[PDB]
């Protein structure tokens, strides 16, 4: 029932954003396999070292940790445009 | 070198009472907007109506 | 005498408004029923024929 919803029209938000100035990194492949993030880091010979991409566990800001249950509500308590019988 | 491509069921299979590959339902079909499940079930609670 | 021009209709007496179709302009057109999702208003027009 909204494979439509997801394939037919939030693709296309995805394709976007993707776009967006801001989204700088990237951040898969495709390939679960072989992917790995390029890593940087600021540094210098006198002995900075500051890692773009490093683990500091749970943080204040609530990005860190991902609930996957979120996969329900959008199967299963979610509306779309697409489904449904039009709207713009 | 390669055409990805769309290949419908009727375009491969004919069985009589399987399949309807009338070129009547394929001309109809063929006028048809891209349809989604929910888009199908829509028709069919019309047609019912 | 007089007849300018003499069609060959689909009858409105056999496919009634009963039956959904509107044949006033000369094909029928069902509303609500095949319908394109994602598409501005008035797109759906052509679905129903």
């Amino acid at each position: 029932n909204i494979a439509v919803a997801h394939t037919d029209h939030l693709s296309v938000v995805y394709a976007t954003m993707s776009n967006f100035m801001l989204n700088f990194t990237n951040n898969f492949s495709g390939n679960h396999a072989t992917f790995k993030p390029d890593q940087y880091v600021i540094t210098s010979p006198e002995g900075s070292y500051k890692p773009i991409i490093e683990r500091q566990g749970e943080t204040v800001d609530g990005l860190t940790i991902i609930d996957t249950s979120i996969v329900w509500p959008i199967l299963c308590q979610c509306t779309y445009p697409l489904v449904r019988i039009m709207e713009e | 070198r390669y055409h990805e491509s769309v290949l419908e069921i009727a375009d491969i299979f004919d069985q009589a009472d399987f399949i309807q590959t009338s070129d009547a339902v394929r001309q109809l079909r063929a006028l048809m907007p891209t349809l989604s499940t929910s888009q199908i079930r829509h028709a069919i609670e019309r047609i019912a109506q | 005498y007089g007849a300018a021009v003499v069609n060959i209709d689909l009858n409105r007496d056999f496919f009634d408004t009963a039956t959904g179709i509107d044949l006033t302009k000369g094909i029928p057109l069902v509303q609500d029923l095949l319908v394109p999702i994602g598409v501005t208003a008035g797109a759906e027009q052509s679905a129903e024929y």
